RNA sequence: CCGACUUACCAACCCGAUGCAAACUGCGAAUACCGGAGAAUGUUAUCACGGGAGACACACGGCGGGUGCUAACGUCCGUC
RNA sequence: UCCUCCUAAAGAGUAACGGAGGAGCACGAAGGUUGGCUAAUCCUGGUCGGACAUCAGGAGGUUAGUGCAAUGGCAUAAGCCAGCUUGACUGCGAGCGUGACGGCGCGAGCAGGUGCGAAAGCAGGUCAUAGUGAUCCGGUGGUUCUGAAUGGAAGGGCCAUC
RNA sequence: UCUCUA
RNA sequence: GCGGGAGUGGCGAAAUUGGUAGACGCACCAGAUUUAGGUUCUGGCGCCGCAAGGUGUGCGAGUUCAAGUCUCGCCUCCCGCACCA
């Protein structure tokens, strides 16, 4: 709860300042954090979600939601019901706490980390990247896994433009460029 | 027309059997539901039988 | 030759020709030929119309063709007896009322719709007539 | 030596007919079990004292007149049995 | 690598205008049909049961239609 | 032979070697109940990921879905998930529909026993309409109903069923 | 064992 | 005119209940053998194309998550049949 503390003393503060907001409950806040791995070729095994989701359990310590295929497609040989993913959706402290560890361990720790995107805000304020690599979280041991996987963060906030949002992350020094 | 008919007999020693199908395929486990016995006025465990 | 591209269904029952027609006034150009007979215009009356005026006008002007061809019109083949099934489809028809503008025509002069007009009314078997734009 | 003969028609079928409709009209006095609709789905909706059969038949769980109407936001068609 | 621009080969959606449909309908009759009430009229014309049948090859004409060529003293249905 | 639409003329019904399509099953859950949920498609952003997997938001508002053909229905969802389960009960059935008949169908309610639900209540198979075959003969289980002097038995009858 | 032609 | 059947690479030919399409072979190309050619031996080989992928069963739409296989229509070829007076 430490950026949620430093959300509720600084953060609206500042966008009140910068924004002139009549009201306070009028200012952006975060509202959950979604983490997909789309894994399609689990196909081949299951034992590649299997391990996936084992993976995505050490960095939100949560059990993964197993998803599935929402219809049939012929192009990737896969059946409606076929699982298919699997997302964590993280709200509360358990979201703060993960949200610190990503912009304070493991963005640093991206090979030829330069900066994110500010074109990544889907029109609405909800950010999303991907990350390429799934060792830049510390819960994985690298000679214990085996695979490199890919997962992609999805910030969803209540910011009703792009760039409010844009600023509030930024108010959490989100290392856009 | 797979699917065949088989007759499920009571457990109360009644002879009673009520006359039903499956798939014995694909459920090739018994079958087994509590229906009622007209003759004892209960309900009753009732098992797959062939229809012989 | 106008045809429908696809149909919902192949063939069609005869049905009637009976009313009034709808497509009365000319909207979009200035001349008009207006149906005043009865009957059904094939398409290859249609085209043969279009072709006799789109050369008394020597390309000049624009020219609408307010009917399509959706009827299909079933045959018959010869020495074949009335029984076992619909005859096959031959041909395509627009059944006509009295009433119904048939083409428009602009960018040309009004005498020389006249005569391309009536280069194509003899080409089409119904009885036809020469319309104006009215205001409202 | 001459007669072209031959041809068929892949659509002689046809089923059989129902006999579905509206068995009792409006204003028209039943008895309780009467069906006064036949039907395949909900085209007419059940108001008070009317079942709804298996079948979506309408048929009346009591005794006197039949009533058509119009009700709900949907403006559906419902059917009661007023009491006589 | 990005592609620079202009074409005439066009063109989705959307918008406006305009037609068509037996197997289209955000509308919708006339008639017909069912039920109720009321006179007048009609040799109960109505229903039920029982005795005896015949008939189940129809025709044209009108209207609504299918088929055919909106051909047939054609053909197949509905109604008089 | 059966089902769906048109022809079919706004009740029912209505023919042709008229126009078009299907059925001769499936399901022990794809049934019952309680509780909850609500689509297609498109747009933007996003690791592998691509026209099209999964993820987040927005438009849209059923253009989807319905075990299968078509039509009619479906948001109180009849559509989609999960829990518990066997009412895919037995005897009856007022009263109606439909047929020349054989026959087919709908059915509240009654008695018994049951399932879910806190409960009101719901459940006598599936959203409905196709998924089928008379009688005879013969087989199997049950039942003293009968049992050709008598007692049994055979055989027959009745019930279920092939 | 087979082994054509220029 | 009626019905049954088939149409695939340069060629002959396969594929199953719809889950990529070319297995195979012939030919063609190239290599090595040989004084040279043939044979014989090895390796390639549907079309566009940057090495990475796309378009591709007669033609045109449909069906399906997805067709060479399902529909329908058009077409071409083969066969059989086209009778009594
Ligand atoms: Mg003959
Ligand atoms: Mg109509
Ligand atoms: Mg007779
Ligand atoms: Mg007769
Ligand atoms: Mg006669
Ligand atoms: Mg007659
Ligand atoms: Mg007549
Ligand atoms: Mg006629
Ligand atoms: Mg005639
Ligand atoms: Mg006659
Ligand atoms: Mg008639
Ligand atoms: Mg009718
Ligand atoms: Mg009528
Ligand atoms: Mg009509
Ligand atoms: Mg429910
Ligand atoms: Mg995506
Ligand atoms: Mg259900
Ligand atoms: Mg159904
Ligand atoms: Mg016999
Ligand atoms: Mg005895
Ligand atoms: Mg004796
Ligand atoms: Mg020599
Ligand atoms: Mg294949
Ligand atoms: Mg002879």
């Amino acid at each position: 709860a430490k950026l949620h503390d430093y959300y509720k003393d600084e953060v609206v503060k500042k966008l009140m300042t910068e924004f002139n907001y009549n009201s306070v409950m009028q200012v952006p806040r975060v509202e959950k954090i979604t983490l997909n791995m789309g894994v399609g070729e689990a196909i081949a095994d299951k034992k590649l979600l299997d391990n996936a989701a084992a993976d995505l359990a050490a960095i939100s310590g949560q059990k993964p939601l197993i998803t599935k295929a929402r219809k049939s497609v012929a192009g990737f040989k896969i059946r409606q019901g076929y699982p298919i993913g699997c997302k964590v959706t993280l709200r509360g402290e358990r979201m703060w706490e993960f949200f610190e560890r990503l912009i304070t361990i493991a963005v640093p720790r991206i090979r030829d980390f330069r900066g994110l995107s500010a074109k990544s805000f889907d029109g609405r304020g909800n950010y999303s990247m991907g990350v390429r690599e799934q060792i830049i979280f510390p819960e994985i041991d690298y000679d214990k896994v085996d695979r490199v996987r890919g997962l992609d963060i999805t910030i969803t906030t209540t910011a009703k433009s792009d760039e409010e949002g844009r600023a509030l992350l930024a108010a959490f020094d989100f290392p856009f460029r | 027309g797979i699917r065949e008919k088989i007759k499920l007999v009571s457990s109360a020693g009644t002879g009673h059997f009520y006359t039903t199908t499956k798939n014995k395929r694909t459920k090739p486990e018994k079958l087994e539901l509590k229906k009622f016995d007209p003759v004892v006025r209960q309900h009753v465990i009732y098992k797959e039988a062939k229809i012989k | 030759m106008l045809q429908p591209k696809r149909t919902k269904f192949r063939k069609m029952h005869k049905g009637r020709n009976r009313g009034l027609a709808q497509g009365t006034d000319v909207s979009f150009g200035s001349f008009g030929l207006k149906a005043v007979g009865r009957g059904r215009l094939t398409a290859r009356q249609i085209e043969a119309a279009r072709r006799a005026m789109t050369r008394a006008v020597k390309r000049q002007g624009k020219i609408w063709i307010r009917v399509f061809p959706d009827k299909p019109i079933t045959e018959k083949p010869l020495a074949v007896r009335m029984g076992k099934g619909k005859g096959n489809v031959e041909y395509w028809v627009a059944l006509i009322q009295p009433g119904k503008v048939l083409y428009e025509m602009d960018g040309v002069p009004e005498e020389l719709a006249r005569e391309a007009f009536k280069l194509a009314a003899a080409k089409l078997p119904i009885k036809t007539t020469f319309v104006t734009k009215t205001v409202m | 030596a001459h007669k072209k003969a031959g041809g068929s028609t892949r659509n002689g079928r046809d089923s059989e007919a129902k006999r579905l409709g509206v068995k009792r009209f409006g204003g028209e006095s039943v008895l309780a079990g009467s069906i006064i609709v036949r039907q395949r789905g909900t085209k007419f909706h059940a108001g008070a004292n009317v079942g709804c059969g298996r079948d979506h038949t309408l048929f009346a769980k009591a005794d006197g007149k039949v009533k058509f109407e119009v009700k709900g936001p949907k403006n559906r068609k419902f059917i009661s049995i007023e009491a006589e």
